[PDB]
């Protein structure tokens, strides 16, 4: 019913097939880099606009794909801070398909409270025109406290601007006092991103011939399903998704093996780092040489739970900067 | 004579473009791990032409074994003066982990944030620009090319922050990899295109 | 059928509690402290001489009943270097005691051979006469590749003697460069004492109404179940044995538990000390900043493989020392 | 006044003998540690004139707790110039676990043998009397008395080279101590007869 998720249920097969994969591990994210709508216009010799509309309805299309999938989080790449460099002209028209596609969701909104969907918008959004800021804080504001599913637009979108920032707010938490240096963590790095919502994705998924990244979630793709498919953006198919989810199927349990390791790896050298730097302390005033009375276990429970307390106040702080807006209004 | 340092060289002169970086990312780990496979890989891209050569794998068994590693490349780099030889695969050649990546991004993010408690820099001074000069690999260039080898589907972990634009091409597996693959490989990565958001 | 272990069955009611009591955890080392021989005498109005004869008896029974209890080792208190302090009419009367009870051992040979049976004897042997230090050194060579059961006479013993002698051993281990001073451990000194072929007691039994350890087994029944009975050592009947073992079994859930969680707490500080000494030696010399190439793992292995190679060579050569015996000639 | 003093003193005097060093192990430690108790017992152990009292658990929890025991000592001690009375406590209480046994013999045993190795001591240097005076309480006479408390029949690894003529009393339990309980039990001590292998 709404203009951002088709209104269709899954076909005999599409329904059957679905049923039998969805007896294995199913991804609860996954990510797009929607490409290929210039050539496809080409292709069918429209010009480039129809390409990029086109490129609209399958989002919204593929939206209901991952709904009926119970797929319920979604990041795709929208406009990428590179792309500002595409003639007026062009980035003019995607300018303009947001300002209508934006608007049109507060115009459908109640259907978006009646579905509980959440949209998120992620990028360094100050290069946006001020107009488009201030709608697309609108329909944030609006979507906030829903929870049924996700959609995470990349509007002037980069992963090294995202990681750049992330660094920044981490730096600006040291500045006004919140967090000591030390407590710079990667599980810090993760809260100050702007995905800070949502787990890292399941499947990475870009379209068209390409096999890269082009600096889309470098960070939260590490140990993601690469999926690269040769097939235009406005041109898929169910049957694409779905071969994108049987790969990750594929890969399921041995990446799920190497990200408990990893994970498991990560703690051991902070455990290692943090007993060395108790020692550090207590090899210096004094010597430890215990013990009994467990002096190293207290140290280094009081260690960390004095670090867990700075960063929460660190990350309240960055959310409520963040809620802070003006732009709503 | 080799000779056949001449007849690699034309090799990758003709390519409509070579990697100046090359990543190697092995993601199924062997028992007895192939370094002669991997070795040769390495040998192939300094023929060729590729001034850096970037080997890993998730777990760091090439790290845990490095030695073992850079023997096997400088014997058979002597096949088709030691200490020029040996600087000059310990200059090219690097043998990465997970902890190259993620960990390192965390390390430039505790050493700037230092200086801002120092009052020796402020937050808005960290522009992408300026964190990617505070990394590991601040004086070599990005990956262009990564040869990812084996059955999984993930970078797993390797460089998040340099392969924001490196061309990332698969083959099923190094256990007795061909120079015709490796430079099947290399045609692709001379194909590509990057038009760079234009 | 031997003269230190009398022949002879459990009675009816001693055969059916003691079926009933294997059917718990049973004692397999039981250390005797058999004190009150010359109280006893007087209360017969008989030589002191023949309490300690009486004494002897009572030895033998008692190790019949336990070989009959299925308790195969058994430690017992004989001779206290304090007691050279007794007149010399006592004295010689122990010694001469020992001269006759021994060699009545060799006379008994075969006997041995044919229930293998193991004695040693423990103690600063060389305060005792010339010839009883041969005749000691020949039961004790003959008896060697025995191991059906085992009773250790302490005679001229006493624990800090021990003890001062463990410590002394691993000094000339050092001194000889069979040892660095870093690899004396508890499990170490553990190895050094006279009892080091037996594991420590289950139970420590004291008669006569004295409620001290009197320098016996110091190291050893740190953790043993201690039992003190009133009863004078030549008047020892199975049922005092019988109760000591009820406190054996009484204790046993308790003390095995404070058994495990010392030698788990040991072992916890020991890795703290070379974790910390590792780190030691990796933070002189550069820095280790490590990390995936698991540096300090290997660095930690090779710690104790080569302090491993060092005790073990060194203990052969302690084994070879003690077992060089122009004496048994 | 208290007076109660000089009634203490006079129960101890009173004794054929008393403890110089007295131990208490603890063998059941209790969830929340009965303090109280521990520094009632502590408390008459100073009143009747006993000069050293080491209390000892296998578990080290007093040792964990050890500022929370010393205030409960000196609150009790109060009733029946604080820095006189606290340095006072601090030299006549010492609070044990099982590392100042078998571990610390252990540790002298390192410091000798680190002298054997520096050519400044012989092996055969090593009599009783030495390693004595090497121990941590080489300048405090060994327990005369050990009043041990609960259910387990065993000193816990309780200094086993100081116990060597130890009188061992056993109580069922500390938690409601009595000081007639506690006098009883020095009535036990003063009648103890040692002979010294005599
Ligand atoms: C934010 C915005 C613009 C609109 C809001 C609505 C929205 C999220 C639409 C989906 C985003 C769409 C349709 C396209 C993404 C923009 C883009 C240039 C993608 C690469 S396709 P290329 O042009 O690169 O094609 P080729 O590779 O063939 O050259
Ligand atoms: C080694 C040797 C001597 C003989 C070899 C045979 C042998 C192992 C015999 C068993 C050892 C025997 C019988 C007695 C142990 C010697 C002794 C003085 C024990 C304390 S009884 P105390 O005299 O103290 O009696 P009270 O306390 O009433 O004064
Ligand atoms: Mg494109
Ligand atoms: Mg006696």
């Amino acid at each position: 019913g709404m203009s951002w998720i088709k209104e269709g249920e899954l076909s005999l097969w599409e329904r059957f097939c679905a049923n039998i994969i969805k007896a294995g591990p199913m991804p609860k994210h996954i990510a797009f880099i929607m490409d290929g709508n210039r050539r496809y216009a080409k292709k069918c010799q429209v010009e480039r606009q129809e390409g990029h509309s086109q490129g609209f309805n399958k989002l919204a299309e593929t939206l209901r794909w991952c709904l009926n999938l119970g797929i319920l989080e979604v990041t795709v790449y929208a406009f990428s801070i590179e792309n500002f460099k595409r003639s007026k002209s062009e980035v003019d028209g995607l300018m303009d398909l947001a300002r209508q596609k934006f608007s049109r969701l507060m115009e459908e909104k109640e259907k978006l409270q009646k579905h509980g969907v959440c949209i998120r918008v992620l990028g360094d959004l100050h290069l946006l025109p001020l107009d488009l800021q201030e709608l697309i804080a609108q329909a944030v504001q609006a979507t906030k406290n829903y929870n049924k599913c996700f959609l995470n637009v990349c509007f002037a979108y980069t992963s090294r601007h995202e990681i750049s920032n992330a660094v920044r707010e981490m730096a600006w938490g040291v500045e006004q006092g919140l967090l000591d240096p030390s407590d710079i963590s990667e599980s810090l790095l993760d809260k100050c991103l702007y995905t800070n919502r949502s787990p890292h994705p399941d499947i990475l998924i870009r379209t068209s011939g390409e096999v890269r990244l082009s600096d889309f979630l470098l960070w939260q793709t590490s140990h993601s399903c690469l999926v690269f498919q040769p097939v235009l953006w406005p041109e898929y198919t169910f049957w694409n998704l779905f071969e994108a989810i049987l790969q990750f199927q594929m890969n399921h349990s041995v990446l799920q093996k190497a990200r408990d390791m990893y994970a498991e790896e990560r703690k051991r050298q902070q455990l290692e780092r943090d007993q060395a730097t108790v020692t550090e302390q207590l090899l210096r005033e004094g010597l430890q040489a215990s013990g009994d009375a467990q002096l190293r276990r207290t140290r280094l429970h009081k260690l960390s739970a004095r670090r867990e307390e700075r960063v929460q106040g660190f990350l309240q702080a960055l959310e409520l900067k963040r809620a802070d807006w003006l732009a709503r209004l | 004579a080799a000779h056949h340092r001449m007849r690699w060289r034309a090799d990758g002169r003709s390519l409509e473009k070579l990697p100046v970086h090359m990543g190697l990312v092995i993601t199924e780990v062997e028992q007895e791990p192939s370094f002669s496979d991997i070795a040769s890989l390495v040998v192939w891209c300094m023929a060729v032409g590729i001034s850096y050569i970037s080997v890993y794998d998730h777990q760091g068994i090439f790290k845990r074994n490095n030695s073992r590693l850079m023997d096997e490349i400088l014997k058979q780099q002597q096949e088709l003066d030691k200490d020029d030889q040996v600087l000059n695969c310990h200059l090219a050649v690097k043998v990465l982990s997970p902890e190259d990546g993620k960990a390192d991004i965390v390390r430039a993010a505790q050493d700037f944030c230092q200086l801002v408690a120092q009052k020796q820099k402020r937050p808005t001074d960290l522009d992408v620009d300026t964190l990617a000069s505070l990394l590991s690999s601040n004086g070599c260039p990005d990956p262009d090319l990564v040869l990812k080898f084996g059955p999984v589907d993930s970078t797993l972990g390797f460089l998040p922050w340099h392969i924001r634009l490196t061309e990332i091409v698969s083959l099923p597996s190094h256990l007795n990899i061909s120079y015709e693959d490796f430079f099947s490989a290399l045609r692709q990565y001379a194909a590509c295109e990057q038009r760079l958001g234009k």
